[PDB]
């Protein structure tokens, strides 16, 4: 129980920290008027599909 | 200039700012306190950003036309502003210091062809000219220029 | 220009139009039907489902009556068979209205006049309705769709 | 000035009273149902208090100036009103009957100068001129004068 418990939060804690990467890099890129969102940064990182 | 395109912000009955509707983008500073004048527009997903303190959403399809056109060349010279104008040199954003005070901190600023380059955040007086905490787009990023010693409108 | 943008036929009525551009015919390729034309019925078109574009290539006899091209899209205005259309922040917007549905073939032309655009829809909004349309970058054909366009 | 002193306190978007700015206090007829309408006057403390039906609270500090002087001298004579004028004679308050009818009892009555003496709560009418039920202040207390039979504005 202990270890599968430690093992749920390393998953969880590194899979949080992998999300926060996500939104610390694409939103700055949400916030501006030109959705450029090159395509490196759009594959690399699943791109919200901005929509023109 | 364009009175339908900058909304007011309140906050128990005080307006505390503005939000812009610039660029298929609803946008407010969101260090300003408060809840969107317009009922049809506060039912929105925003979006915060403590490292850029811009909080913006999605302008629903049906206002789409009331907003501005936006650009990111900025050359040196003279843009206007809802309190006068605003001259660009070195990388900062001057005012004639005073006009604009605390508590309309989200009014834009517009370029001579008329089309939104900033959105003021802030204040730095010093001398003759207040250096304001821009908030900015520049190709691709969006960049805050906040002089030294600033201080939140 | 009249002898540029050829309609397309259903049942004996125009349901949409097909353009001559660059070396190329092209068409909405959501809306169905044939092209009067019978010279340039018979011709083979590649359709594309993601890009809502019918294309082939133009018979070598009549590649004079087809329109000249360009993919450098500054600020301003262009026209149209209805009127005048505004090119503004990536978008293009028309008077409402302007737009009926059925006649998304035709093309949209530059000051110049060589065309820049090839509508597909409209995204209803306010007093200016935007045009979901086509358009060809440098080396690429990119779809511009507003959110809820609906097919003309 | 005094034009635009008098709040109105909204109910379901009938005008059913004012709530004047008075002195350092903002009072208001403490019967009166309702949600003042600048709001900010209705987010501070409110202290009410049936046996006088005035309910008051300490005006916020930044509309200090907007607030009418106060006076305790009540000598016979002839007094201002925003339905007209009221006469005082006899310990009371007279006005032309009719004028004024129940749903505005908020309103303050102010002096030739200019300070307002008191705040009506209602009326009671017999004879040509109906009297009014009325709050003044002494040089210490606040007093409630209402002739016999008075029926609410």
């Amino acid at each position: 129980v202990g270890m599968s418990l430690l093992a749920l939060i390393s998953i969880f804690a590194s899979c949080y920290m992998l999300v926060a990467a996500r939104s610390k890099c694409l939103t700055p890129y949400a916030l501006t008027p030109g959705a450029a969102v090159p395509w490196t940064l759009g594959i690399l990182c699943c791109a919200p599909r901005a929509h023109a | 200039i364009e009175n339908d395109c900058i909304f007011e912000v309140k906050h128990e009955g005080k307006v505390t700012g503005y939000a812009c509707l610039v660029g298929d983008k609803v946008m407010k500073p969101a260090h300003v306190k408060g809840v969107i004048d317009n009922a049809d527009l506060a039912k929105l997903a925003f979006k915060k950003s403590s490292k850029y303190d811009l909080e913006c959403a999605q302008i629903p399809v049906h206002m789409r036309s009331d907003a501005s056109k936006y650009t990111h060349e900025k050359p040196e010279g003279h843009y206007n502003w809802h309190h006068g104008a605003v001259q660009y040199s070195g990388g900062r954003f001057t005012i004639p210091t005073g006009a604009g005070k605390p508590g309309d901190s989200g009014r834009p600023i517009f370029d001579n062809k008329g089309r939104v380059v900033a959105i003021v955040l802030g204040g730095a007086n010093e001398g003759s000219r207040t250096a304001l905490s821009v908030v900015t787009w520049n190709k691709d990023m969006v960049t805050r220029v906040t002089p030294e010693g600033s201080e939140e409108w």
